[PDB]
């Protein structure tokens, strides 16, 4: 027959190759395909949808809906802080357990903008106004609002639109992050401070609570599928 | 003639009669980055005039017995003026430099200096288990000093010149960009140095990524009666710096 | 075509042009060929540079580490890992170390390769044995035993190899999260410059992990996988002169200071060597 | 979609055929015959044009 | 320069605008206007003083 | 590698006259020397090199 | 010398007499130790055949 | 400028960075013989390459008491390479030369060489009724040396510089090519040499024709503490040097 | 790039195909019908023409 030399690689089994083989049900007629709803092409297409962030994932907390739920009340003194957790989606526990962290830990790196959108579910009569900021790497992490209002922030003010937008963006000085914590790609600090008071009236609950919601922009991306350190077994389910 | 030449940035003026040259880079002369080279999305700071422009170090005395110095870049300028004070309060940089040495002697005076720029200069310590400590590295406005002989110390640099503290053959050094001052022909070397690096842009403060060596490979020699005291100023200028990543100040 | 300039014919001269003098404190590299100072004929060169293209002189498959894993084990504990790097070997690491920045794709090729122990088990009439390599990207799940969750890759590339075939191999990409590789780095790791400092700070490649697909039989085995590293499709920057110290360590560039050359007995001793 | 160019061949007195197989580019083989040469970068770097038969300095 | 042709200098020739005090070294000297001077064949050097001032004129 | 069939000659300098210098000079010197190939320079045969070594795997 | 910077020095001085030499070695860029430690030598170590010609510059 | 130059001859170059010119004979470049001036009916040699070179004589030492040194030509290039070979094997010759006489100082050195080519220099004996002996005449590669004062000997030459061995005015030897090497203004004199003969070809063992004098008209100088060896190396090229009648060897 | 070429076949009473499948000349096979004869160097290596009929020496 042809003339023809193997060479290195013959017979090897590699999980991630991409061969034709023979079908063992020859001619089989498949069901006919029916338009579902929700067809997803992407996996970027469910990490670009809003999920609650547990930023309230203290020791107690953290079995119970309070987990998500960030604390805000009138206070006596000024600018004190009300969050702060580091720009990690991959490795923080504030943010590695969401849709879009979730989908970060099947990858090794990922790049592009992320969305914080804050709702505050206090009343009404209740107003406050917020400066959400967001310190890149290279100094420490803000311990005032002096400090903070120095990096990229956005003052919001409460009213009749609950929520704001506060949109980390990408300032690194590679392409791609690692999902795994890494001092080279460092992300920066995410706080939240008040820039003034929860002035409430008479006969209203000072104390509010604030939602959290991570999602990525447009120009997020992931690379290098890998395994997640999330799901674990020890023997075959029965 | 081609002796002479003069360099205007900012507001400083370096006028040289007896130089040989400029040594650009690998012929790339420093540009800003571009958009699609670029990655940071937020809009860069660009000075332009209070950063780009020369800065003098402290200056070394060559006697007869010197090994030789090196700096390290943007470290010895990281508390030069306004181009120190950008380095501190962004996460990112960029710049590309403007390195001029300048060493004058009687006409009567010898010896041959070799002034080269190593990027990604990374240096060994005298302790083979350990690494050599902040300060061997970069004293940042201050040079720190060659030996003549083996190094010895926990935390030091291995500061043996015949290896240039890297394990490498200092003669080839002439692989990088790299110039001489031969007092009998020239008392001054430029090298204008691109941004290199694997990054579009960097953190100044724990990266350099070149270093600065001056070698002496001809030691300095006179006659007694002669001027005993020749020194070796260095005056560098970051060229089209940028800036990316504001926030609070540090380091 | 690599080919190299043919010489031209000169005859006599006398003239002011020096082509000979000039000034090496420009930097620059005098261009003189053999015809500035001499009489030459004229030569059509027909050699060609083609050999010494960075491709070529990369392209060679290098073994980059090899270890041992066996069959018993305890308890187990019978199984191999390293974790990624090019610099715990002195031939690639000192080629691939005359560039400061390095992108290219890797063909990734194994030779393993079993042994019988000392034992006392006879007889012993063992089927042939099927090992499996699984590459663990960074933060993804380690293997903790040699029969644990994770061998079973769902998304971890692995390659499943039986003796006696043709060695496995398969191609990578370039991955880095920067431009470019780096084989040189002179910074830390930290911004406050505490840790790590040098080339280490970059090592983020991962860790391969290897053991026998076969149940342990009677007789002890003892194999060995042996890693071969090929540069493919590639591009460098910035040479460096050439290691002339010996490595001591993978992290660093630590070394023990080295003479320039080999010394011989005075300036005009023509026995060199 | 095949690839026919020029062997390896001696000068002073041959084709080969190629086909890529798989859908990444790294899986291809090497690039054995890029024959490109700037060695200006490295030997001439400086900024003045730097004539031979003339004098380096004046 | 009204020296010898035999003897060499490098002086750095600065002007620093009003705000701060007068500098009292030359590291803080070449953070202002200023020019490097080598001597040579050419005995002179010319440094310009710019106008930088905040009025039209100033007073004698 | 040293080899009989290819000797290659040998490279040697004299002094043409002498070192003549004025008063109150340095009557010694030094003078460097730099090597490099022509446009006309090739290699042929990858080999490894003699002057790397290693007993055991780097840690 | 050879452990020291003053390897690369050749050094030249008055003399009294006519004709010195002033340094010699053979042209050998692979083998000989005066030339297999630079760039060029360094270079064809990882080689078995090299042709062309050879600058030397004298500064 | 034109202080420089290089002569590229054979294999072999001589660069001079401080010149003042070169004088070419009488205007006349040396060149082949043609047909209609040849006799001689044999196909005449030319080997253009391993004879037509630039071959260095025996330097001498000038002091400041040296009257003057001299060389006769071709004797002086009786014995170097092929062109000595090709001279003992012919029985007619043809060659012009460029002379290269190279002397440096330290630019406190004082003194001034006359540097001539005498054809026919036919030279007179210190005792008038005899001849001078082969010796005295040409020493080969050696110099011959003048006298400041007046010779004795049976056989030797009258060597008084005075009269340069001729029996002329020494002043009056620039009606010759020749050329000065002033130690203020230039290291080298450089001459081109035609075949002057009356006849196209000779025996170049028995005839010269022209003799080469180097006479300090300006004595050395310097002051105390400055080199004093300075040395007169002799560099010429035979150019064109064709031979006809081959036979045995000799002389 | 396929070459297609005839076969050793016999006289008196048939095409391969060959495509090269490396970068060097020197991988390809041998040059099994190079039929070319020049005897005349070893056997009639005189200045004259030396005639066959004609006297070999007049
Ligand atoms: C089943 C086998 C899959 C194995 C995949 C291995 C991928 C690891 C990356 C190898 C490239 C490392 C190159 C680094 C270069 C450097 O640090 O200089
Ligand atoms: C390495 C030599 C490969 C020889 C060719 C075998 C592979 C099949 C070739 C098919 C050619 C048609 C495909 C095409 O249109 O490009
Ligand atoms: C030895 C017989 C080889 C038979 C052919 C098998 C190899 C693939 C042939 C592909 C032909 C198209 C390539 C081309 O254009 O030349």
């Amino acid at each position: 027959g042809l003339p023809t030399m193997l060479t290195p690689g013959s017979n090897q089994f590699l999980t991630s190759d991409d061969f034709q083989s023979p079908s063992a049900m020859p001619q089989f007629d498949v069901t006919p395909e029916m338009d579902i709803p929700g067809q997803v092409n992407n996996l970027m297409e469910i990490a670009e949808v809003d999920s609650v962030v547990p930023v309230n994932n203290t020791e107690g907390k953290v079995l119970s809906i309070e987990s998500y739920q960030i604390p805000v009340q009138s206070n006596s003194t000024n600018g004190s802080q009300v969050f702060g957790f580091p720009l990690m989606p991959g490795a923080s526990s504030v943010l590695n357990r969401t849709l879009l962290g979730e989908i970060l830990n099947y990858y090794t790196h990922w790049s592009g903008s992320i969305k914080l959108t804050f709702m505050f579910c206090g009343s009404a009569m209740a107003t406050g106004k917020f400066l959400l900021a967001y310190s890149p790497p290279g100094a420490g992490a803000p311990t005032t609002r002096k400090e903070a209002m120095l990096g990229t922030h956005v003052i919001w003010d409460v009213g009749l639109q609950s929520s704001c937008v506060l949109c980390i963006p990408w300032i690194s000085q590679t392409h791609y992050r690692y999902v795994v914590v890494d001092e080279y790609t460092a992300g920066g600090y995410i706080t939240c401070w008040y820039q003034t008071n929860i002035v409430v009236p008479a006969d209203t609950q000072s104390d509010c609570k604030i939602l959290c919601f991570v999602s990525a922009c447009n120009d997020f991306s992931v690379r290098m599928l890998k395994d997640t350190p999330f799901i674990k077994q020890d023997n075959f389910y029965q | 003639s081609d002796r002479v030449r003069s360099i205007t940035l900012g507001n400083s003026t370096i006028t040289t009669q007896e130089c040989a040259n400029v040594v650009v880079g690998y012929g790339v002369w420093p540009t800003y980055l571009n958009d699609d080279e670029a990655t940071a999305e937020d809009q860069p700071t660009q000075p332009d005039v209070a950063t780009c422009r020369f800065y003098t170090l402290e200056s070394v005395m060559w006697q007869q017995s010197s090994p030789g110095w090196w700096w390290k870049f943007p470290d010895a300028l990281s508390n030069m003026g306004l181009f120190g004070q950008n380095m501190q309060y962004h996460y990112l940089g960029r710049a590309g430099y403007t390195v001029h040495v300048q060493c004058n002697a009687s006409k009567f005076h010898q010896g041959c200096l070799l002034v080269v720029c190593v990027p990604e200069a990374e240096m060994g310590c005298a302790t083979l288990a350990n690494k050599p400590d902040q300060k061997s590295l970069s004293n940042g406005e201050t040079a720190n000093m060659f030996e003549s002989q083996n190094s010895t110390g926990q935390t030091a640099v291995q500061a043996n010149v015949i290896n240039a503290g890297m394990g490498v053959g200092v003669g080839n050094l002439t692989i990088f960009p790299h110039q001489w001052i031969n007092l009998r022909t020239n008392n001054s070397a430029t090298i204008v140095m691109p941004y290199i690096n694997s990054v579009p842009m960097d953190n100044m403060f724990r990266h350099n990524n070149f270093t600065l060596m001056i070698i002496p490979f001809a030691p300095l020699s006179y006659s007694t009666g002669a001027t005993t005291y020749v020194p070796i100023t260095v005056t560098v200028a970051p060229m089209c710096a940028e800036y990316n990543g504001l926030r609070l100040a540090g380091k | 075509i690599a080919r190299v300039a043919d010489t031209i014919g000169s005859g006599p001269v006398n003239s002011e042009s020096i082509p000979a003098l000039t000034a090496a404190e420009t930097g620059h590299t005098s261009q003189v060929v053999p015809a500035d100072t001499m009489q030459t004929r004229h030569v059509k060169n027909y050699h060609s540079r083609s050999e010494s293209t960075v491709e070529n002189f990369l392209c060679r498959s290098a073994c980059v580490f090899y270890t041992t894993y066996r069959n018993h084990g305890t308890d187990g504990d019978n199984f191999g890992y390293w974790v990624i790097s090019t610099r715990q070997v002195a031939q690639l690491r000192r080629k691939l170390e005359m560039f400061t920045y390095a992108r290219f794709d890797l063909e990734l090729t194994f030779v393993i390769t079993s042994t019988q122990e000392q034992s006392t088990i006879q007889g012993q009439d063992s089927p042939v044995l099927t090992h499996q390599i699984m590459y663990v990207p960074p933060g993804g799940p380690v293997p903790t035993k040699v029969n644990s969750y994770s061998w079973q890759t769902s998304t971890n590339p692995s390659v499943f190899w039986t003796e006696g075939s043709a060695p496995p191999r398969m191609s990578i990409p370039f991955i880095s999260i920067g431009n470019a590789y780096s084989m040189f780095y002179d910074g830390w790791a930290k911004f406050d410059k505490q840790g790590t400092y040098g080339i280490n700070t970059l090592n983020n490649m991962g860790t391969l992990y290897m053991r026998h697909v076969n149940d342990g039989s009677p007789g002890p085995i003892v194999s060995t996988v042996r890693i071969y590293f090929k540069p493919k499709h590639v591009k460098t920057w910035v040479p460096r002169p050439p290691r002339l110290c010996q490595y001591q360590k993978a992290g660093n560039v630590n070394f023990e200071p080295t003479g320039v050359t080999e010394s011989r007995t005075d300036i005009t001793t023509m026995q060199t060597t | 979609g095949a690839q026919v160019s020029t062997q390896k061949t001696g000068a002073h007195e041959i084709h080969y055929t190629n086909v890529n197989y798989y859908k990444d580019a790294a899986s291809n083989s090497a690039n054995r015959q890029d024959f490109t040469q700037d060695p200006g970068k490295f030997t001439e770097p400086v900024k003045d044009i730097m004539i031979k038969s003339m004098p380096a300095l004046n």
